[PDB]
């Protein structure tokens, strides 16, 4: 019961935090072009 | 139905069939219709209050549907009846549940929202009067019971929990917070909190962190706590409410922010010190650190026996076990005082009694002389170090070591990690001392500081015990001016005492040879030797280290190596709490420079400790910016760009395990699930951030001491055979290291094999094997975890060695520093008054990996185990008391703790 | 270089500026050869009011008062073209991207603290 609500609260400020991480991360102006 | 021939009472019993319906029109149109009739309806009121009961008895949406057509509109204000003030007053009290049952028992989320409002007032403005208490009470306590209350109430104290967000989710709070529309604090609502709480400790286990937890303050623990003592025996027995405590304050404290934070546990340590069970109490009096409450605790335990009985042993015992030794000094005087005996209590409070149990655990184990390494090239330095890591803890090796041959046989700086290395045979442990003095009178300069350095991990066995003192052999040699031999030594100081404080120690240490004098980069271990006192407790954050990191920090830049010691050692001093970390973030930040941001990076970790809710996010802006400034450019002053970056990369994984160690273990799963998909994420962020972020990634398994230790290490390892860097695998090892012959049976074969095989370069060999060896210990002789003892994820003092140098490029001068690694684990011995080694019987549960326990509560089927046993880190930790077929109750309560068994056996 | 309008006949007498016609009729037919395509340049024709001081043959430096609004009358600007618009453009993806990957978790966190 309980203890499944503390888990709630990492778990939504996991994939929050990451998919904003993940744009730049993954490029969207990196964009590997260089000579290899 | 609505009729106005429906308000009589002749009507109740036709109606009631259907849904009683005479009620509608007699608060409906009788308000309206004459002000007379409020009186009337005021004889009236006690009918209509015992058809609210009926319709309570039977608990179905029909009856509920059927009955409000028109209860929902009219209130007071509706009907603008305000006449005499006090009848409509007292007409508020059978409407109010009224709303309560449209809104959720039959379905319908329009009337969730807008009713949630029109309800907190009723509630507000009748409490006051303390009539609306009168209402709540009679369904609380079920005089009557039916499914029809169980509902009802959990609804009341629905909108509770609404009034107190409000202070959470707006500054503006309040009133004004319409959601409600019902201020948090007034002089009616505060009244009504504290009633339901009291009944709601008996009714039910999760209602009341949820009042806890949505206000986010301390105003809701300290109405709490005066009730749950009052609670605290009469209501439910002292063990089953001791229960419900350590339930509540973990739900609610990770999120609140850190003056806040610290706050919630000075309210659950002042219950816990109330209630008998002081096991847990002497827990929270490690956390704080305040040395002001372990004195309290620990007098607690021994003043109610005045004989040592099981008393004084488990007043000792369980300040032993934090190796962090300050509590022990601290326990020692009250002892000594009663004089029952003077010298069994000091040796079992200091760490004297875990030399001893150890000694008995050895010859189980099996006392090997065994050595493994290689001839010939830089593997001649290695198999002689090896043969030290492979011996941890204390183990006869006397014969090995006797042969000088091998000794003089290292060449170079290697010859001082081979005397240091002897030390680590004997870790833990005075006995063997007798070998390094010899080193220490003969030969080359090099094998003195090796003597010194060794000397330091051996005696590590001791701090409070005060039999052969660190302070006796290591003084004399700061005075040789010579910098090797001087910073071995005033590094060893730091290591044997460990966390306790004692005069000798800030004695040694108030010279420091931190200075632009010696540029040498082996000075600046007079700070780093400052950092393991301090830790484990409370800081004073120095003032005095803070003023020669910078000196010689803007003297000479020119050697980033240098200055990247001292500042994360200033880091390591920090730990312990953040509070006063914040205060000194300012002094560092007023002078800026490329390298000064390094330090607040480091230094921020730390401070910012508390909660999640800023620190995890920070490190994460930091995290984005290098990828930002590259791809911008796609579409002395080197010293400076190098630092930075390395830095950056290292506090991010830093950051994230002071959360979780500090926070439940639910985020421990959590943090490391963001973990492992940042990977891909920073490898496609670029070709720097993908050699680096290995080397702490193993850091950020060992660190944050991970659940789960099956798939995850695994697939790290392979993937890093091909990718460049082979200090990977050193630091992930040592997680693998901690379930010995486990994670380590495979790291043994697969590594220590291909290592040899695809050899190109011997320097690369030789990080291989040595990860390959250290992480297998011999049939499993003594672990080294990060556990200081009750805390498992505590802070570190002596094994922040891994912190220091995983970071900095590798060097045959970082192999002597690495032989430390001293943090032994105690096997679980049922002991009662006589100390008799070895337990009866106790459960482990080796199946962990489970996320949903965060309570602290132990997985209570077990597996049962007739043998002592050590306890291992994720795969053993849980630990239940068996001990009942001679019929005996716990003294000491494990809650999977670290801690020897103590019982009252009959 | 915004100086020249597009004359289709002579305003003051009401009759065809000659040159101009013969510019265009030429201009259009261009798919058969494109250097067909230069004789649109005859079209071109200035606009200005020069005076001329006497018979001297001189501009004189001289003002004449408007009645008129500014705005609309403004000096045509430099254009931006498309090599300045590169760099405007990357300069804003670079931006945007970054903006929204720590905006977001910045805004939930920093009110509730």
């Amino acid at each position: 019961t309980r203890c499944k609500l503390k888990l709630l609260r990492m778990e939504r400020i996991k994939d929050h935090l990451l998919l904003e991480e993940e744009f730049v991360s993954n490029s969207e102006i990196l964009k590997p072009f260089e000579k290899k | 139905m609505v009729d106005e021939s429906d308000k009589k009472q002749q009507t109740i019993d036709e109606q009631s069939q259907i849904s009683p319906e005479k009620q509608t029109p007699n608060k409906k149109d009788k308000k309206k219709e004459e002000e007379e009739q409020l009186s009337e309806e005021d004889a009236k009121l006690k009918t209509d209050l015992e058809l609210l009961v009926e319709r309570l008895k039977e608990d179905d949406s029909s009856l509920y549907e059927a009955s409000l057509n028109a209860l929902k509109e009219s209130i007071k204000n509706s009907t603008s009846s305000m006449t005499a003030v006090p009848k409509p007053l007292k007409f508020l009290r059978p409407t109010y549940p009224d709303l309560c049952s449209i809104y959720d028992k039959w379905t319908d989320p329009n009337l969730k929202s807008s009713l949630a409002d029109v309800l907190s007032i009723l509630a507000m403005t009748y409490s006051e009067n303390g009539k609306h208490d009168s209402l709540r009470y009679r369904l609380l306590s079920d005089v009557s019971d039916f499914e029809g209350w169980g509902h009802e109430y959990i609804r009341h104290l629905a909108l509770e929990i609404g009034e107190v967000y409000n202070d959470q989710v707006e500054k503006d709070a309040e009133d004004e917070t319409s959601s409600d529309g019902s201020k948090s604090d007034g002089s009616a609502a505060t009244s009504g909190f504290e009633f339901s709480k009291e009944d709601t400790l008996r009714l039910c286990l999760d209602i009341v962190p949820y009042f806890l937890k949505h206000n986010g303050e301390e105003d809701a623990v300290d109405l709490l706590l005066e009730i749950e003592s009052i609670d605290k025996l009469p209501q439910f027995v002292d063990e089953n409410t001791f229960q419900r405590v350590c339930q509540y304050m973990v739900a609610c404290v990770p999120l609140l922010p850190p003056p806040e934070d610290v706050a919630f546990l000075k309210t659950a340590y002042s219950i816990y010190l109330s209630q008998n069970e002081l096991t847990d109490a002497i827990a929270l009096a490690v956390r704080l650190g305040e040395e002001d409450m372990i004195r309290s605790v620990f007098d607690a335990t021994s003043d109610p026996v005045m004989h040592k009985q099981l008393a004084y042993i488990l007043a000792a015992q369980k300040t032993s076990f934090e190796y962090e030794g300050v509590q022990d000094i601290i326990g020692n005087g009250k002892l000594s005082e009663h004089f029952l005996y003077l010298a069994k209590e000091l040796n079992l409070t200091g760490p004297k009694v875990p030399e001893d149990i150890y000694k008995s655990h050895l010859d189980n184990s099996k006392s090997v002389f065994s050595s493994a390494g290689l001839d010939s090239a830089q593997q001649n330095l290695a198999s002689s170090f090896v043969n030290g890591f492979l011996n941890l803890g204390y183990c006869n090796d006397k014969l090995i070591v006797d042969n000088d041959n091998w000794v003089y046989k290292t060449k170079g700086d290697g010859m001082t990690s081979a005397v240091a290395s002897i030390g680590s045979i004997y870790q833990w442990n005075l006995d063997g001392l007798q070998q390094l003095d010899k080193y220490l009178y003969v030969d080359e300069p090099e094998v003195k500081a090796g003597a010194l350095l060794g000397i330091g991990i051996s005696a590590s066995g001791v701090h409070d015990g005060e039999v052969e003192p660190a302070l006796l052999l290591l003084q004399d040699y700061v005075t040789n001016p010579d910098t090797k031999i001087s910073s071995a030594a005033i590094l060893g100081l730091g290591i044997a005492f460990a966390g306790s404080k004692n005069d000798e120690v800030l004695g040694l240490l108030l010279p420091i040879a931190a200075s632009t004098d010696l540029p040498i980069e082996t000075a600046a271990m007079a700070s780093l030797a400052l950092a393991h006192v301090f830790v484990g407790t409370c800081n004073g954050d120095i003032t005095t280290s803070i003023m020669d990191n910078f000196l010689e920090r803007t003297a000479i830049e020119l050697k980033t190596d240098w200055v990247r010691f001292l500042a994360l050692a200033l880091g390591i001093l920090y730990m312990g709490q953040g509070e006063q970390v914040d205060d000194v973030l300012e002094t560092i930040s007023a002078i800026e420079h490329p390298m000064t941001s390094a330090i607040e990076v480091l230094v921020g970790s730390c401070a910012y400790t508390g909660t999640g809710d800023v620190l995890l996010i920070q490190d994460l802006l930091h995290r984005l910016t290098p990828k930002n400034v590259k791809g911008e450019e796609d579409a002395e002053i080197k010293s400076e760009e190098k630092k930075g970056k390395s830095s950056d990369k290292d506090a991010t994984t830093d950051g994230k395990n002071d959360d979780e160690e500090e926070e439940k273990e639910a985020g421990i799963v959590d943090e490391l699930a963001y973990a492992v998909l940042g990977i891909a994420l920073i490898a496609l962020g670029e070709d720097i951030g993908k050699e680096m972020s290995l080397r702490h990634f193993g850091h950020l398994m060992h660190y944050g001491n991970e659940h789960i230790r099956r798939m995850v290490p695994l697939a790290m390892g392979i993937v890093s055979v091909s990718d460049p860097q082979m200090k990977v695998f050193d630091t992930l090892t040592r997680f693998s290291h901690d379930a010995d012959l486990e994670v380590s049976m495979n790291s043994i074969f697969a590594m220590g094999l291909c290592g040899a095989g695809t050899n190109n370069a011997r320097l690369a060999q030789l990080l291989r094997q040595l990860a390959s060896y250290y992480s297998r210990e011999q049939d499993a002789l003594f672990i080294t975890r990060l556990a200081q003892g009750l805390l498992h994820l505590g802070k570190g003092t002596m094994t922040m060695d891994v912190f220091n140098d995983a970071h900095v490029l590798n060097k045959v001068t970082l192999a002597s520093i690495l032989t430390t690694a001293v943090g032994l684990v105690s096997p679980s011995f049922m002991l009662k008054h006589h100390q008799l080694f070895y337990m009866l019987n106790a459960g482990i549960r080796p199946k962990f990996i489970l996320a949903l326990n965060d309570e602290g509560e132990p997985i209570k089927v077990n597996v049962r185990v007739g043998q002592a046993v050590e306890t291992v880190g994720q795969a053993g930790r849980p630990k239940k008391i068996t001990g009942w077929i001679t019929q005996s109750t716990p003294v000491l309560l494990n809650h999977g703790e670290r801690a020897e068994l103590e019982t009252d056996e009959y | 270089g915004r100086n020249v309008t597009i004359q289709l006949e002579n305003a003051d007498t009401g009759t065809l500026d000659t040159k101009s016609v013969v510019g265009l009729v030429m201009f259009s037919q261009f798919w058969y050869w494109f250097p067909l395509a230069h004789f649109l340049s005859l079209s071109f024709t200035p606009t200005t009011v020069i005076g001329i001081r006497g018979s001297d043959q001189a501009i004189p430096k001289f003002q004449m008062n408007c009645y008129a609004k500014e705005d609309a009358f403004s000096y045509p600007r430099m254009y931006e073209e498309a090599s300045g618009k590169e760099v405007e453009k990357v300069a804003t993806a670079v931006l945007s991207t970054t903006a929204r990957a720590k905006a977001r978790a910045k805004k939930t966190k920093k009110e509730k603290g």
